[PDB]
């Protein structure tokens, strides 16, 4: 809820939409890719073993 | 293949996907400069449809459709790795980038 | 583009009776020409070459 | 923010204090505020805190108002507004606003529609009892019959009986008859036995009962209600001037006007009551009386107009508008009760079309003129009807409406059909478009459908089409050069040979302001016949040599 | 030098005569083309019968 605020202040925070707000910043349809180049570089930069 | 089969959200559809292709051209690169228009060829898709039983117990599947649609356009290459986009050689230059994830 | 621009597509796939209707009839043709065409003549890194 | 508040609180039937914070407004602190703004919470809501009841539930039954009319049921529009987020857009602030309504469909908005004919079919009633708005009724008619043979001006566009639609053009006619007699008696038994006083107030009833039939098109209904506002203000202006000359020229304010006037209103009578009061100001009424005789004579000089009393004006006038407040509340609160319909069909076409906004209030004027002719008389459900006509208000809102150009709509929507058609072009010839495909997919000829896109994309300089070389331009901002390509043909038509030089000038406009065929020409020409005509032409043939024109091409650039 | 049109407008009297400069080429090239094909098609089945 305070994290649709941070896009939407003044605005009612319709309680579903709110959790879909910021959980699709990184698991939308449109709206996040890293391929599996990006993946990579994500676990090597966190000294990760899963491949 | 990041958005098709698009199993439609109201559940009663879905648009399937089997592959891409490039086919179709018309211009050269000696008319994409005398024209002048890019030297181009159209993207279609092989797309599919299917339905269950509606009325059964025992078939599981009642309808099967595909074919191609169009879905764009592509511009083509040279033996010299040169490209021919309205009456002149414009070419896209590579990028460097911090590498996606997390810095 | 396969996930901001299909929207027509993607609003009448809901509708039809699909047992007698097919895996096109709502695709629109304009805009892939031209925004793929010109992604090589009018893109960011796409300039006239230094001939 | 607001709704979730006041919502929860009357389906609750009660709110306790401390749940302002339970439900708070996502929007203000105003914590001292309370104190007072409870009160208006509480008319219509009323709780308070303690520690535990035990039978003691019954309390809203004795201390409650009843209807939620139009109070903080409304107002609460700028409580629930009051936060709109400083930078941030109109596609929010709509979603505060529609914090009054949330989904009155249907029923409650056929419920509407049945207080919008409590409203009209009950103005109705009045405009049958105000005695001049049933005179000015068939005053309508009797304007036009009156002059021995007609059969349309303002018999044509009235007359118009929403009785179900169900009449021939006899039982219109005896729209001017039944009504007529109900109307030509009531019209003076209004002065036997008084105005309403026994039979007069059942005449009166039965005039208004056959008025029942008379629901007429919302203009000519609003032309007779016109008149109502109308002839009440003739007495509110001279009411509203004559309370303001109490005051003004002889200082007695509001109240005591009203303790005076409002028995006996009629003439000079209570304002010779006015100066027999004695007082200093009704003392000072002995040496300008006059100039109040000469303002209150023209409050009488209303029923002296008439034949009313104001006896009438106190009640009717008002009736009429009880019909209104019913009427123009529905016809408010029936928009009001679908501007989320709107929202939905609206911004389909807002997808980057001009504005991803604007569509959506002209949606919301679109709905006028569907609350306007709400036929749910017919069975149908406003569902349909915004899928319709709001839809359509919603389309034209930038088809022709915000562009650079505009034309009739069929060959502004016709533009959109070729693009329609493309869909195909693009994929079946399917790697550029091509005009010649088009003509099997149109079977017509390139050219008579260029006709419309020739000119109706943004407009050539085409002056007045072509029209404009024989409209009002042929004075002489344009015919000097018609009198110098005269002149220069009549320079080289009268040096060519002397009997030729005649003939080659004939039949279109070259040489006179009568550019005549054979009598006044062969008179001058002499000896023979229609080569009068024939030389017009022969030039082609010796005149072959070019240099023939020397002296006559320029008036192509003067 | 070159002159263009909507397609149902067969090409003006410029282009026509730049249809016969540029046919003139492949006219001649295809004449020659057929010539430099068979001489080695069947010169390799003149070669399996020298054998």
């Amino acid at each position: 809820v305070e994290i649709y605020r941070m896009m939407r202040p003044g605005e009612p925070p319709t309680r579903e939409a709110a959790e879909s707000l910021f959980e699709n910043l990184f698991f939308s349809e449109d709206r996040y890719d890293l391929s599996a180049v990006g993946r990579m570089k994500f676990n090597r930069s966190l000294l990760r073993e899963e491949i | 293949r990041s958005v098709f089969p698009i199993q439609s959200y109201s559940g009663n559809s879905e648009l399937q996907y089997v592959s891409y292709r490039l086919g179709e051209p018309v211009f050269d690169v000696q008319e994409c400069q005398i024209r002048g228009v890019t030297y181009s060829a159209p993207l279609r898709v092989k797309l599919r449809l299917v339905i269950y039983e509606r009325e059964a117990p025992e078939g599981t599947v009642k309808d099967i459709k595909e074919q191609e649609v169009y879905m764009g356009e592509i511009p083509l290459m040279t033996d010299n790795g040169t490209f021919v986009i309205n009456g002149t050689e414009r070419v896209i230059v590579s990028q460097l980038h911090r590498s996606p994830g997390v810095f | 583009g396969l996930v901001r621009v299909e929207r027509a597509v993607k609003e009448r796939l809901s509708l039809g009776d699909l047992d007698t209707l097919m895996p096109q009839d709502m695709i629109n043709a304009k805009p892939i020409s031209a925004a793929v065409k010109e992604f090589f003549g009018s893109s960011q890194l796409s300039q006239f070459m230094d001939q | 923010q607001l709704k979730l508040l006041v919502t929860r609180g009357k389906e609750q039937g009660y709110l306790t204090y401390a749940e302002v914070n339970d439900h708070l407004p996502e929007d203000i602190v105003d914590s001292d505020q309370i104190e007072d703004i409870i009160q208006m919470i509480n008319d219509m809501g009323i709780q308070v805190m303690e520690e535990a009841p035990d039978a003691d539930d019954l309390m809203l039954a004795e201390n409650t108002a009843d209807e939620d009319a139009a109070e903080a049921a409304a107002q609460v529009l700028s409580s629930v507004e009051s936060e709109i987020g400083r930078t941030t857009d109109p596609v929010r602030m709509y979603m505060r606003e529609m914090g009054t309504v949330e989904l009155l469909t249907r029923e409650g908005e056929i419920d509407i529609a049945k207080r919008i004919e409590d409203g009209i079919n009950q103005v109705q009633c009045s405009v049958a009892e105000y005695p001049e708005a049933i005179t000015y009724l068939l005053e309508q008619y009797d304007r036009v019959e009156a002059e021995e043979a007609r059969l349309s001006d303002l018999i044509t566009g009235f007359v118009d009986p929403n009785a179900e639609n169900s009449i021939d053009p006899e039982l219109a006619r005896e729209k001017f008859a039944e009504l007529r007699a109900q109307y030509v008696v009531t019209r003076d038994t209004i002065k036997a036995k008084g105005r309403s006083h026994a039979t007069a107030q059942e005449e009166i009833l039965k005039l208004s009962e056959v008025f029942k039939q008379f629901r007429l098109v919302p203009k000519q209904f609003d032309y007779l209600v016109n008149s109502m506002r109308v002839m009440m203000d003739r007495v509110r202006t001279q009411e509203r001037l004559i309370m303001k000359l109490c005051v003004e020229q002889c200082k007695m304010p509001k109240k005591n006007f009203i303790t005076l006037f409002t028995g006996n209103e009629t003439s000079d009578t209570w304002f010779n009551a006015a100066i027999a009061m004695n007082k200093p100001w009704s003392e000072k009424l002995h040496d300008v009386s006059e100039e109040v005789h000469r303002a209150l004579q023209k409050l009488q000089q209303i029923e002296e107009e008439t034949g009313l009393t104001i006896e009438q004006v106190k009640d009717i006038n008002r009736r009429m508008s009880i019909g209104e407040a019913k009427a123009r509340r529905a016809k408010k609160e029936m928009v009001e009760a679908n501007l989320r319909l709107v929202i939905s069909i609206a911004k389909k076409y807002t997808n980057r079309g001009l504005q991803f906004l604007d569509l959506i209030q002209e949606g919301n004027i679109g709905l006028m003129k569907a609350v306007d002719k709400f036929e749910y008389r017919r069975g149908y459900k406003f569902s349909t009807y915004a899928t319709w006509w709001i839809r359509q208000a919603i389309t034209r809102s930038i088809a022709d409406q915000a562009r650079t150009i505009r034309i009739p709509v069929h060959m502004i929507e016709t533009i959109n059909k070729l693009n329609r058609i493309s869909r195909q072009m693009l994929q079946e010839m399917g790697r550029e478009p091509t005009p010649e495909e088009l003509a099997e997919r149109m079977l017509m000829p390139e050219d008579k459908i260029r006709k419309v896109l020739k000119i109706s994309m943004e407009t050539p300089i085409g002056d007045d089409e072509d029209s404009h070389l024989g409209i009002d331009f042929i004075e002489d901002t344009t015919s000097a050069t018609t009198e110098s390509l005269r002149a220069a043909t009549h320079d080289v038509l009268a040096g060519l040979t002397a009997r030729e030089a005649k003939v080659l000038r004939m039949r279109f406009g070259i040489d006179m302001n009568t550019d005549y065929t054979l009598e006044e020409v062969g008179k001058q020409f002499d000896v023979t016949r229609e080569r009068i005509r024939q030389i017009e032409a022969k030039a082609l043939r010796k005149l072959r040599h070019p240099s023939r024109s020397e002296v006559l091409r320029s008036f192509l650039d003067d | 030098v070159q002159v263009f049109t909507r397609d149902g407008v067969e090409k003006d009297k410029r282009a026509l005569e730049i249809e016969e400069m540029q046919l003139k080429q492949a006219k001649k090239d295809l004449s020659e083309e057929l010539q430099i094909l068979e001489a080695g098609l069947f010169s390799r089945i003149r070669a399996v019968l020298v054998a």
